[PDB]
């Protein structure tokens, strides 16, 4: 069939546009990051990033890591549970990217300004690796769903050439686009003109 | 730094300077890491001291 | 006729009355995240613009405009989102939404309060009238319940105190 292809280039399109309408732009994650950004650097200075939504975030939380694990070795002094309320609330993270939770840090560790809030992005950078990265990988998958319908209506001009079968190419020659695949769904009622005229 | 002292510390120090607002500014000057300290007990405690 | 008007009167008090007594996903949420990021909303209105393509907002005035005639059924727009990763632009783009949407709502209940007021206000012209009827004893109480400006609570008691007006009215124009 061909309609059946047609089909599901609209479903993951208006079920991409939706998550994308409906985007997780984390306000209590971002809150408790921006506090914790603030706090460290007043350890770090005496010695005792931005859009958590960014594709660039996931290696900015990367060198971040590693601005931390920088930080970490010059103070190398940690429960092992601690290390599982940390993991364990990650892979679920990158499971549910909709509902993201917050823990209240369990605190073993040394009552200094630092080795408590870096405990703090111990944990608030790993769920940021967890949210950044979860969402790029259902994303890249939906647009992947698409991209293999993009062969698939390519096929749609390889069909007996009428004009709209040339103007259904000319507007789904394009890797994803939020704005114009969307309104250029809408413009399409020339297709179902297309295809009854096509395969009746 | 842990237990309501942290840690004491002692100084003799030689001066030119006579004036007394002068020399302890030069003392934040070179113990601002103790008072990073300074704020975090006193964050640390609402109510003690 | 004026059976027809009194049961013109009933009808708009009791839509009065239901209206009245009627949005927890609009101020809820609008609320809380201003803590976060009515007269409070237009301030926030005028304090997001502080704080995009041309469809997304061709969409945003036509539910606006839409759910301000269609107050008991208002759309969710949910949000286009194809604006900027940061969790703060997005943010800003669904709240003046609903900043926009909720202050659509407030005038739209300022429209329909005021109207309800009139509408009934414009009845107890024709009632008045209706003691201006003939001579009937009712008729005279019928303007003496009815040369008061329209309130919520007085006028509601009134509806069932008014069971002689339809007695009056079988007596008066059978």
């Amino acid at each position: 069939r061909e309609t059946q292809l047609y089909n599901e280039m609209v479903l993951w399109l208006r079920y991409h546009e939706k998550l994308t309408a409906r985007r997780p732009g984390h306000l209590p994650l971002l809150t408790r990051i921006r506090q914790d950004y603030d706090k460290l650097f007043g350890f770090v200075a005496a010695r005792p990033d931005d859009a958590v939504y960014g594709d660039d975030y996931v290696p900015r939380v990367d060198v971040f890591l590693r601005g931390l694990e920088d930080l970490a070795r010059c103070l190398c002094a940690m429960r092992a549970e601690e290390v599982n309320r940390l993991m364990d609330n990650v892979r679920d993270a990158a499971e549910r990217v909709l509902v993201y939770e917050v823990l209240d840090v369990r605190d073993p560790l040394n009552e200094d300004p630092s080795v408590l809030v870096h405990n703090r992005l111990v944990y608030l950078c790993r769920l940021a690796y967890a949210i950044s990265k979860s969402w790029q990988t259902l994303s890249h998958m939906c647009l992947d769903r698409i991209n293999s319908l993009r062969r698939r209506l390519i096929l749609a001009f390889h069909d007996r050439p009428a004009f709209a079968r040339v103007y259904a190419r000319n507007a789904l020659e394009r890797p994803v686009d939020g704005t114009t695949a969307y309104n250029l769904l809408r413009r399409l009622e020339e297709d179902f003109l297309l295809f009854r005229n096509a395969l009746r | 730094n842990s237990d309501r002292q942290g840690r004491p510390s002692a100084f003799v120090v030689v001066s030119r300077i006579t004036h007394r607002h002068t020399l302890i500014n030069v003392l934040r000057y070179r113990f601002r890491v103790s008072r990073f300290h300074f704020l975090n007990n006193s964050i640390s405690g609402y109510g003690p001291s």
